[PDB]
């Protein structure tokens, strides 16, 4: 692509992702005050395994949800075969909602929005994936560290999704080059805006797809001790996309 | 299979 599709395709990326965002970046940071009580924390602590696990994958779905449809604005996207968007959503919505969490993330205090109020990891101890979690919250602490602007974010994540690395695709050369434009669209804001300093600091080829295994290997421990929750209770595209239907 | 991810990227 010449320049100015190059930055067409920036405002293009930009506007997408602020378009499928559950939430403004303004109601977060206003928020930041309204935090839950000691009271409000015990009582998350209190709720049993399952309830903690069923209100999580909600939330994870309606969040995935938001990734299906900044995946669908994405130029190219929509272009490739059923297949090949199916195995970039499969393999990818979770690394964006991961990526896109450092949004609703205060690294000041360590607290992330949930349920309408900020609080610390401490809020999730009934899960029982204590690892993952705190993991969870080391990646957005890390990340929020590099004071990612909301349209490095856009650009990141759209570079997330599109990744021709991914095994099962079918037109490979066809994501090479969506790739290649949006690596290109990427490194140009960031020329432009003397941000390139932030490149050395974003997180290893490697560490999503740990945090994103770590999930699905908590998922697979509590259905063994849930079954009918996860079959009667879990939203039907989480399953899809965590427990092969 | 897939039948929720096929149906929103349909749903147009
Ligand atoms: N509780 C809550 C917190 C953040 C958000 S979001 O609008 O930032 N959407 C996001 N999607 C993935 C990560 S953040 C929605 C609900
Ligand atoms: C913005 O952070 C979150 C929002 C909503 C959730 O259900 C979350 N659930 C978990 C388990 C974690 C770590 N973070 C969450
Ligand atoms: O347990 C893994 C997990 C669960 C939920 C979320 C999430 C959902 N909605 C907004 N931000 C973050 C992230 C990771
Ligand atoms: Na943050």
């Amino acid at each position: 692509a010449s320049l100015t599709e190059i930055e067409h395709l920036v405002q293009s990326v930009c506007k997408s992702y602020r378009e499928t965002c559950q939430l403004r970046l303004e109601d977060l940071l206003r928020q930041r005050s309204n935090i839950f009580s000691r009271e409000e924390v015990t009582g998350y602590q209190r709720k049993s395994m399952w309830e903690m696990w069923e209100r999580c994958a909600h939330h994870l779905t309606e969040a995935i949800q938001y990734v299906v449809e900044f995946a669908k604005r994405l130029s190219g996207f929509m272009e490739l075969c059923q297949n090949d968007q199916i195995v970039l959503l499969k393999a990818g919505a979770m690394e964006v909602v991961l990526v896109r969490m450092c949004r609703a993330y205060n690294a000041d205090n360590r607290t992330v929005f949930f349920e309408g109020k900020y609080g610390g990891m401490e809020l999730f101890r009934a899960l029982g994936c204590s690892e993952l979690i705190s993991s969870i919250f080391d990646f957005s602490h890390s990340l929020s560290a590099l004071h990612f602007s909301e349209d490095e974010i856009a650009l990141y994540t759209a570079l997330v999704l599109i990744n021709a690395h991914r095994p099962g695709l079918q037109e490979k050369r066809k994501v090479e080059q969506l790739q290649y434009n949006l690596e290109l669209a990427f490194h140009h804001h960031l020329c432009k805006t003397h941000r390139q300093s932030i490149l050395a600091k974003l997180p290893p080829k490697g560490k999503l797809r740990s945090l994103c295994s770590q999930h699905v290997e908590r998922l697979q421990i509590f259905q063994h001790l849930h079954p009918i929750v996860v079959q009667a209770a879990f939203p039907p595209l989480y399953k899809e996309l965590f427990s092969g239907g | 299979k897939h039948k929720i991810l096929h149906r929103l990227l349909q749903d147009s």
